DNA sequence: ATCTGACACGTGCCTGGAGACTAGGGAGTAATCCCCTTGGCGGTTAAAACGCGGGGGACAGCGCGTACGTGCGTTTAAGCGGTGCTAGAGCTGTCTACGACGCCCCACCCCGATTTGCATAACAAAG
DNA sequence: CTTTGTTATGCAAATCGGGGTGGGGCGTCGTAGACAGCTCTAGCACCGCTTAAACGCACGTACGCGCTGTCCCCCGCGTTTTAACCGCCAAGGGGATTACTCCCTAGTCTCCAGGCACGTGTCAGAT
């Protein structure tokens, strides 16, 4: 798979600036807003799929996503744990 | 009939701030997150609740990042927000 | 045969700390000419000199930094 | 095969405050991992109290000190209230 | 015979829909007077499944007892 | 607390809905010491409850605001972020499905 | 009553050179606080003094070194 | 004479430079004394516990003013306000 | 019976700590604002510094406890211990 | 009687730096880095034997807890010399 | 490494730090009921590796400022320019440290 | 005459570690089955893409005006060294109340049907 | 048009029962810590003297703030197009399980040496 970062379209970023309160969007945000998304997934399925191979199994699983998570400080509800 | 500018853009947030669903489509974020696993490992599966997941974190991570993104551009006096308040606020939150 | 062996490294491990005793007693001035310098006196008079010798070195880490602090100033006033 | 959940303790709970309220099954999810996540904590920080301490053995000193630190404000009075009072009655005949 | 039991208990459900539909009931109506009359307050889905036949013969038997009495009160 | 309890379960004694003997072997499996006091597991039950209560307590009022019969995972973030105390306890938590609190600026006005 | 005597006149003998070790190993950093044997004592003392008496060399060389910049700013500054 | 700044910016490179608390330590002492009186009476403190509680309310406040000074900056401003410090510490989630 | 100590934080005092931070130029309305972020950041590591030896059925508080809270808040601190 | 690294600081600084000595509080920040490092690894350790429903915490478990908690580099060169450390000590 | 010829584990492995103290460390702590026989051994050279990295940075900072010992001032600085240790203890305060001598171009003329 | 202190010899002596087995438990390995992931295909329609015209906000420049920085003289209390006092930190020894652990039995919890309401939407009337 | 109750029904949730297990007594036993006592560390209160840092005030001016004006570029809307999604299908593979088996660490005991100090011989300078 390449460059499926342009999956997230303009309208989705607008959508989450809406919930943030933002009322208007400068045209740079929508690439620096896919840098910033492609960075925090880079550093959670990292750590998901290192849990992943240290258990000898080959699929990701919804717990390794949680404990990946829960290293950052960021605690997940709702998917297990 | 139109409305004046800033009248939908309110609408909007009202709107979105009540709802609860996913913005982000599934099967392009499934792709997204698949293209970055192949580069740790080739090979991998998820499972769909993996990916579920890995959405709900995404979404509500960048929702705070835009609200922290806000209130620079208010501190700085402005409404639209740039690419300087998305840093400022990853900067400060020590990012 | 054990007790000689222990009788032997023990009678060398004395020599080994007389020799200790005389790298240490050799590099104290105060102590220079006293070749039969006794053990207790070795350590009181090393720990002395040590003692003095750190003194030596605040004293001059002092002057160091008044005289860094005199170079700043002046560069100040030719400024 | 069997997975152990609070589910039933945390419908039991909503019955005895709001009766006639029913609770989802996504909110059940919800509260089952809210008490996973602070049964952790408190047993985390007396953990720690008690090796701090080099003691071996957790008593509800340990807890009460973990519950002073992990919640804030009148919850945490509220919360020392209630422990105590579980134990006091616990153990009184 | 499963066929008898069926026929008895679609003739009781016409006859409750003519009673509630006479009296000017609500389908929700028979329900909260089954909760006065056994302590078993049915919503209108129970009671509209009833009388559409999309309830099993079973729980048809089980509450046509209190819709009897509902008949008679 | 109870005036008495006549069931044999710790629980009961104990006045509480949350299960004494779970916490009990929990606290032993998961290496927190290597014993654990008969008064520990009683008084850690009766705090998980407690904060249950707070919370159901909180959503369930969320839910009839809303007009609704059941709670639903909007309600348990309504319930989190609208409470000090509660919103500083789990602060860090993402709640699934849970949104954000329609909070709206005077300045986008 | 003399081999008695000349016990405890040994064992003050010994009881001295204990108490003086242990006060040359506190005055060296490499043994502060920790265990060391009587031979480290000794031989850490040995390089110690002579890392001072190169430390003190140095420091004084830095002065002597600072006073000649300031003697050529202070005659700039006149 | 020197032009208004000059002298902050030695002052800079200065505390920038050094190490040591600029906080006078008997004035905290009574602070922390005062502070922890409101938790329990006739508290005793270890010398270095009271060192340890500047270390980390320096470097707290130091960190607090680096973040507090981008804020100013990005509000085009060289003055600090308390505006500046207040969005540092809601970004922060103080 | 301490009572406001935190005038104890002077001017100066503020200014030096915010010149380290490479702060250039200091509203006067700083001053007041930074003594009570100083006090509520004192109060929570003192309270669980408290905590941690009302626990021990200790009396005086020692380095560690303060290492403790401090460690317990994310701020974990080097030369005290460990 | 405490324990301290303090002793192993010496001996690592002699091999680095033949000609450089350190302060008692440089030492003292050198031991709560240690004792800091440790716990993470064995904290971290233990939270992977208890997912994988181990009791045991092996070499794996360890450079798990390794390429977790160090980034870049650090975890590369880190698992490189504990590996080769274990080897060597498998065969001395 | 290349040989051993030694009794001590810690010389077997060829460590400075001490493998059969880290052993006592892992079993205290219940950080596990059981440790693996090259469990102290992997993790020795970690802490050895880790510990050098941070003294040559601090030791080449000493040099920088004609110092013969090393300092918090160094440790800090050796931290602080180093990315992957800064992100490691990104976090850690470091007595009498001080701060990176960071000036901001604007308040410069 | 003998006293004091010194080096040096005989020999126990504490502890710290590694070495050697040893049983019982954990973990590795092999077999098997079935749920769940991956992958494909066609239809449809909601959302994305794109162009454009207007107006609202970003930004540069200008002028005040006052709040902040910089000296300078004077006051205050921080800091250092020294004294004395005792609360309580820290260690050790005794001894018992208490929690681990083995074993047994049944009332309570899990899960699979199975019944039954909730929320939303189709089907009419009313001002 | 806008407002409202009646009944329909898809489907998620509350309830029922049957059976499997882990919670709770019960007794036994080893030891963790509760408690008393004692030493002596360092924390606190006080004092006097020195002097650097803190405080108050005069005096300019650098920078914050308000206003004007211009012009970029973002919003809202209409129209086209493009993949997301939904429903359905099958393939197989890998995850969970169960049953062996072997090897590896907690546990206990053995013992070796490396610094350490008690106790004895002695040898020259000093009372």
């Amino acid at each position: 798979l390449r460059d499926n970062i342009q999956g997230i379209t303009k309208p989705a970023i607008r959508r989450l600036a809406r919930r943030g309160g933002v009322k208007r969007i400068s045209g740079l945000i929508y690439e620096e807003t896919r840098g910033v998304l492609k960075v925090f997934l880079e550093n959670v399925i990292r750590d998901a799929v290192t849990y992943t191979e240290h258990a000898k199994r080959k699929t990701v699983t919804a717990m390794d996503v949680v404990y990946a998570l829960k290293r950052q400080g960021r605690t997940l509800y709702g998917f297990g744990g | 009939h139109r409305y004046r500018p800033g009248t939908v853009a309110l609408r909007e947030i009202r709107r979105y701030q009540k709802s609860t669903e996913l913005l982000i489509r599934k099967l392009p974020f499934q792709r997204l997150v698949r293209e970055i696993a192949q580069d740790f490992k080739t090979d991998l599966r998820f499972q769909s609740s993996a990916v579920m997941a890995l959405q709900e974190a995404c979404e509500a991570y960048l929702v705070g990042l835009f609200e922290d993104t806000n209130l620079c551009a208010i501190h700085a006096k402005r409404v639209t927000i740039m690419p300087k308040d998305i840093q400022l606020a990853r900067r400060i939150r020590g990012e | 045969v054990k007790r000689r062996t222990h009788n032997v490294l023990e009678r060398q491990r004395r020599n080994e700390l007389k020799r200790s005793f005389f790298a240490l007693r050799d590099q104290i001035p105060e102590l220079e000419n006293n070749e039969k310098a006794p053990k207790v006196v070795i350590l009181k008079k090393a720990t002395a000199y040590i003692l003095s010798v750190q003194a030596e070195e605040q004293k001059l880490i002092s002057e160091e930094d008044l005289l860094r602090k005199r170079r700043e100033q002046l560069k100040h006033k030719l400024e | 095969s069997r997975k152990e959940s609070y589910s039933i303790y945390v419908y039991k709970v909503l019955k005895q405050v709001h009766p006639d309220t029913g609770i989802s099954s996504k909110a059940m999810g919800i509260m089952n991992s809210f008490v996973n996540d602070i049964f952790e904590r408190i047993a985390g920080e007396a953990s720690r109290l008690a090796h701090y301490n080099k003691r071996s053995t957790i008593t509800s000193r340990e807890i009460q000190t973990a519950v002073r630190l992990l919640l804030p404000g009148e919850l945490a009075k509220h919360a020392v209230s209630e422990g105590t009072k579980a134990v006091t009655k616990y153990t009184s005949a | 015979d499963i066929k008898a039991l069926q026929k008895e208990l679609e003739q009781f459900a016409k006859l409750l829909k003519q009673k509630r539909i006479t009296l000017g009931y609500t389908q929700a109506d028979v329900g909260l007077t089954l909760g006065v009359l056994f302590g078993k307050v049915f919503s209108q889905t129970t009671i509209c499944r009833f009388e559409a036949l999309q309830l099993s013969f079973k729980n048809m038997c089980k509450l046509r007892p209190l819709l009897q009495k509902w008949v008679e009160e | 607390g109870k005036a008495r309890a006549k069931a044999k379960t710790r629980s009961s004694r104990a006045g509480l809905q949350f299960p004494v003997g779970r916490v009990h072997r929990l606290l032993r499996k998961g290496n927190y010491s290597e014993r654990v006091g008969a008064g520990a597991p009683v008084y850690l039950a009766a705090v998980l409850e407690y904060l249950t209560a707070e919370i159901l307590e909180l959503a369930g009022n969320a839910a009839r605001d809303n007009k609704k019969t059941r709670i639903i995972p909007r309600h348990l973030q309504l319930a989190i972020r609208n409470d000090e105390e509660l919103n500083k306890l789990l602060g860090r938590v993402t709640i699934a499905q849970g949104g954000v609190l329609p909070n709206i600026q005077a300045v986008l006005l | 009553d003399k081999r008695a005597h000349h016990n405890a006149l040994e064992r003050k003998r010994r009881d001295h050179i204990k108490d003086s070790f242990h006060s040359l190993r506190d005055s060296v950093p490499s043994l502060q606080g920790e265990k060391a044997s009587r031979a480290q004592i000794l031989d850490k003392a040995t390089e110690y003094i002579q890392y001072m008496r190169r430390k003190n060399h140095t420091h004084q060389q830095d002065i002597d070194d600072l006073k000649r910049q300031n003697a050529l700013l202070e005659q700039q500054v006149r």
